[PDB]
RNA sequence: AGCGUGCUACUUAUACUUCACCGUGAUUGCUGUUUUGACGCUUUCACGAGUAGGCAGGCGUGGAGGUCAGUGACGAAGCCUU
RNA sequence: UUGCUUAAUUGAACGUGGACAAUUGAAUGAAGAGCUUUUAGUGGGCCAUUUUUGGUAAGCAGAACUGGCGAUGCGGGAUGA
RNA sequence: GCCUAGACCGAGGACUGCGGUUUUUACCUAGGAUGUUGGCAUAAUGAUCUUAAGUCGCCCGUCUUGAAACACGGACCAAGGA
């Protein structure tokens, strides 16, 4: 009695098109997120490591 | 009812080649992976513990992250109009460098070499690839080479 | 028939006359229109599509900004360019002798700019002393402090502000918000 | 305003090829080639009439 | 008009090892120079193991009549494909060219066979230089002593729509 | 006042287009000269291919033709019912409309390309009187994303003069040998937009040129369609 | 005037080509002549199917502020009328 | 540069300074690209070719890709989503 | 290269451009039609109404995958009506 269409895929894809499908968009430096502890620890410290050295030497 | 378990499908996909069970060669633990390097999954069905989902069996990606015994990749999948930024941790044995890059690089090498030749030399080179060109044009003697004649066959049953 | 590539018939999207009614904004977009059709500097036709732009894209322009802004490396000679308003800040400890340029001077702002030997001017007073805007510097206000940008793109870790009346503890703070509750999102 | 065929109006034939009035003039669409009476394929090309 | 006799010739693209490729002839009765490469390149692919991809034409001729103006007999050998199966079969035609008995045949099995242009192959198409050639009794009748034969009933064929004679069938 | 003031200004006019005149005949000389060389080179380029085809008959030897470096293409279906891949191809080709044509250079990717699309378009090879009719009648430019009338050499040397095309006889030339700057020539042609053949079409249009169709490559009688359609 | 096949011409869609006109979107230029319209004028090009639905520009009705020193018993309003 | 790593002056990541400039490293195209807010209707579908399941089958029931009808007139199939 | 038979159209509105003939700051077929002649203005000419002929045209609204439906509401008109 209420039997009716159980499922399908028909128009999805045509549906998607419109807009897209639209490549995710890329960033020259990445979240470091999901990145190693360990090492994202020390590359905080080498990085500032590295504006310090480079301010003393744009200094003198 | 319906069955939709994690590694639902994977008959086939995670079984291991003719022939070529058992332990893994060592050569696979001796590679070097680093962040930015291209990598292919492939799941390595002796190997239970850091496998990808079936969706990331036979995909490509960016190597972002490197840990004791496993890299984690980053895959581009599309849900519905768009692609999500996917982040799967793969142990070594199911990971294996991509070959194209290292063809692309040795391109990049030898267009440098090239380059600098030509520089030092007072030319300059073309360094696009390009298509297949039609062919120009040919002359074909007919010494032992006479054309021979080909006629359709006549039909005939073997049995 | 035709197999288009693109939407048909799509305005631009941009606006191009302000919206407002004002009779005085219309006759500096009619002055600032002559002069990007007629003098092909860059900072005219800024000027232009700026007046057309509405009041939360016109942020405040508060002195500290200015005073900032002119504490660049050789900036401190240049015309303050604001389309919109300035305002005062009293948490400046001190404002220096400037030529500011804005539609709109708050009281606050204009008494602190002239108190320091400055000059709180006009656009098309700046049109007449720098027709090709020489030695200006165009501020801009911040766009995404308004109160509304808080809660847009509210989602699951989105992080960003809930749309609600009233704040307290019985106001969103228990299932969905708290491990202790369920889960937290 | 108005687009005229340069096939048609010599007028802008001339206007966009002004090497067209020696190409008229000289007679190149009717130009003779000079020659010799020759049979090149008298030989195994005859190959086209049997193998 | 409908066809034209060509010859096409072609080979494999010389290889490192192959320098020098044998060359093959085909003789195509085809409408046009398309259709004649077309069908060079059916045959070979279905003869020997080569695409068209990997060889190259090397020549397309016409290939005219030699007597244009003298009575033959042709003997044509043909493959075919009916409805329930593939067949060789015979046939003799009269004519002054080969292209002319070739259309001839391929109406004539288009007419009794229903078979059409993309089911046959033509096998051989051969002169008939003997009376003692000639086989089928269709064409044999024409090659007696003295040949000859009325046309009775002549219909003659009106510019108008109302005669007003009465109408005639003498020749 | 307005009387004086127009017959200053036309003598103005007058005095000014003296001294453009001496320096557009000069332009005129070097594009004179090089329809000249270009005709010249044309007729060599036929004798040539001539004599060798000659040659090759009394060395015992075959001469083949190169092949063709380019392909002028047609649209001949209309724009409803297509499959989403060679719709795609059709309109990267810039064939979106029925009777819609443009010339393609040919190399391995434009052949798979045009092999796509293959079943709704007739192609061939053009002759240099094709694409001459074409660029004469029916060619136009575009010019700010503009249909423009290619009217006057002026407008071609705007447009392509950077890559040494100064006139209708330099494009022409520079599409049917296809040259170093083909791409720019080609993509600044606008898709030229073909009538319906006077004669109509074979009984039925869309099978291959090679089964009694319109469609596909039919390799030197796609001038006779143009003639039809031009 | 049936069936198989080849050919020549011919017929005609809101499709294609050229031209006219309408609208939409873009586009050229316009202040010592910008001059009482610059929300205007002007050059050029492309495009036009539509339910549900969205938006835009307009037409019409009762009453209100302002104005036309507006119409009207020499006929307002209403109504009938190739 | 670093507090990470190496037996290490080994590396890892990010850099300073110097070299390579329009063939900046395949094609074709590109009424341009990117970003944001807000809200309508809808959430019964159906048909055709191909693949395909249950069923003797069905103008039956159920999936896959695409194109359509629904939402669409027009020429043709006499008539017909 | 030349000769030759018909049809449809005439947008724009001082000049300005590109070319051509050079006889020359002139002329042209070259940035869109002009010349000339007859008739009429008590009229041919155009527009609408009625009707005849040719051709095409199912009853709107609605729910629906699908309506002209042998699905539902609607005899007609005015005023009110979300
Ligand atoms: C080589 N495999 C073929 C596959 O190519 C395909 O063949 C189609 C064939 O089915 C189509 O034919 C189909 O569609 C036509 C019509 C509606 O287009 C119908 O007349 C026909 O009955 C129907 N079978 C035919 N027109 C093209 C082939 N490539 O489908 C059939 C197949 C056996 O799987």
């Amino acid at each position: 009695m209420a039997k009716s269409k159980n499922h399908t895929a028909h128009n999805q894809t045509r549906k998607a098109h419109r807009n897209g499908i639209k490549k995710p968009k890329t960033y020259k430096y990445p979240s470091l997120k999901g990145v190693d502890a360990k090492f994202k620890r020390n590359h905080r410290y080498a990085l500032h490591g590295t504006a310090k050295a480079l301010a003393k030497a744009r200094a003198e | 009812g319906k069955s939709r378990g994690y590694r639902s499908g994977t008959r086939y996909a995670f079984q291991r080649d003719f022939k070529k069970h058992g332990a893994i060669p060592l050569s696979t633990y001796l590679k070097v992976y680093k962040v930015g390097d291209i990598v292919d999954i492939k799941a390595n069905g002796s190997i239970q513990k850091g496998m990808p989902h079936k969706y990331y069996h036979g995909k490509t990606g960016i190597v972002y992250n490197v840990t004791k015994s496993s890299v984690g990749v980053i895959i581009n999948k599309v849900v519905g109009n768009r692609y999500i930024e996917k982040r799967v941790n793969l142990r070594v044995e199911h990971v294996k460098h991509s070959a194209c890059r290292q063809e692309f690089l040795n391109r990049v090498k030898s267009n440098a070499a090239k380059k600098r030749e030509a520089k030092a030399n007072g030319e300059t080179v073309y360094l696009k690839r390009q298509a297949a060109k039609p062919r120009g044009s040919r002359i074909i003697s007919t010494e032992g080479n006479i054309p021979q004649t080909l006629a359709p066959v006549a039909y005939e049953t073997f049995i | 028939g035709r197999d288009h590539t693109s939407k048909q018939h799509v305005r631009s999207g941009h606006r191009t006359a302000p919206k407002s009614d004002n009779v005085y904004l219309q006759l500096l977009v009619k002055l600032y229109s002559f002069l990007a059709r007629r003098t092909d500097a860059p900072f005219n036709k800024v000027i232009l599509k700026s007046l057309f732009l509405s009041k939360i894209n016109r942020p405040p322009v508060s002195v500290s900004r200015i005073s900032r802004a002119l504490k660049q490396k050789g900036a401190a000679e240049k015309t303050i360019v604001v389309v919109g308003t300035v305002t005062d800040d009293n948490r400046l400890l001190e404002f220096p002798k400037a030529t500011i340029a804005a539609l709109r001077f708050t009281a606050g702002a204009k008494d602190r700019i002239l108190k320091n030997g400055g000059e709180a001017i006009t656009l098309d007073q700046l049109a007449l002393r720098a027709p090709k805007g020489q030695n200006t510097l165009i501020v801009r206000g911040p766009r995404n402090s308004r109160e509304a940008v808080r809660h847009f793109g509210f989602g699951p870790h989105k992080g960003k502000a809930p749309r609600i009346l009233s704040k307290g503890r019985k106001f969103e703070r228990a299932r969905g918000r708290r491990r202790s509750r369920g889960f937290k999102v | 305003v108005l687009k005229k065929n340069p096939l048609k109006n010599k007028q802008v034939l001339l206007r966009l090829n002004p090497y067209a009035k020696a190409y008229a003039a000289e007679k190149v669409g009717s130009a003779k080639v000079e020659q010799a009476k020759v049979k090149p394929s008298k030989g195994q090309f005859a190959e086209v009439l049997k193998n | 008009s409908r066809l034209n006799e060509y010859q096409v010739i072609g080979r494999n693209l010389p290889t490192e090892s192959v320098p020098e490729p044998k060359l093959f002839r085909m003789r195509i009765f085809a409408p046009n120079t398309v259709v004649a490469k077309s069908r060079y390149w059916y045959f070979l692919q279905k003869l020997h193991k080569v695409k068209k991809a990997s060889g190259e034409i090397v020549s397309v001729n016409i290939i005219s009549e030699a007597k244009p103006t003298k009575v033959k007999t042709f003997g044509i050998w043909l493959r075919y494909e009916s409805r329930s199966g593939i067949h060789n079969m015979y046939k003799e035609y009269r004519d002054v060219t080969r292209v002319g008995a070739v259309e001839t045949m391929y109406q004539d099995l288009a007419a009794r066979h229903r078979a059409r242009f993309r089911s046959i192959h033509i096998l051989k198409v051969v002169e008939l230089e003997k009376t003692d050639d000639v086989k089928r009794q269709y064409v044999k009748q024409f090659l007696t002593k003295d040949l000859k034969f009325p046309l009775p009933h002549r219909v003659q064929k009106s510019k108008k729509l109302f005669q007003a004679t009465a109408p005639t069938t003498f020749y | 006042k307005k009387e004086k003031a127009q017959q200053k200004t036309a003598e103005e006019r007058a005095a000014a287009k003296k001294v453009r005149k001496a320096a557009n005949k000069e332009k005129r000389k070097v594009i004179f000269d090089r329809a000249a060389a270009y005709q010249k080179e044309y007729t060599e380029a036929e004798r040539s291919v001539i004599k060798a085809k000659r040659d090759a008959k009394a060395s015992n030897s075959y001469y083949v033709d190169a092949q063709p470096k380019l392909v002028f293409v047609v649209r001949i279906k209309g724009i409803n019912k297509i499959p989403p891949k060679p719709r795609k191809v059709l309109q990267l080709l810039r064939l979106t409309q029925i009777n819609a044509g443009v010339f393609v250079r040919l190399t391995k990717a434009t052949s798979e390309l045009i092999k796509l699309a293959e079943p709704y378009v007739a192609y061939g090879y053009p002759s240099l009187s094709t694409i001459r009719q074409l660029v004469y009648k029916r060619g136009f430019g575009k010019v700010n994303k503009q249909r423009i009338a290619l009217s006057d050499n002026a407008i071609i040397e705007a447009n392509l003069g950077k890559f040494n095309i100064l006139s209708i006889e330099d494009l022409i030339h520079e599409i049917y040998t296809v040259g170093p700057n083909f791409k720019q020539v080609s993509n600044f042609l606008w898709p030229f937009k073909l009538s319906n053949p006077n004669g109509g079409f074979r009984a039925r249009k869309f099978q291959h040129f090679i089964q009694g169709g319109d469609t596909g490559n039919r390799e030197q009688f796609i001038n006779a369609l143009v003639k039809q359609m031009n």
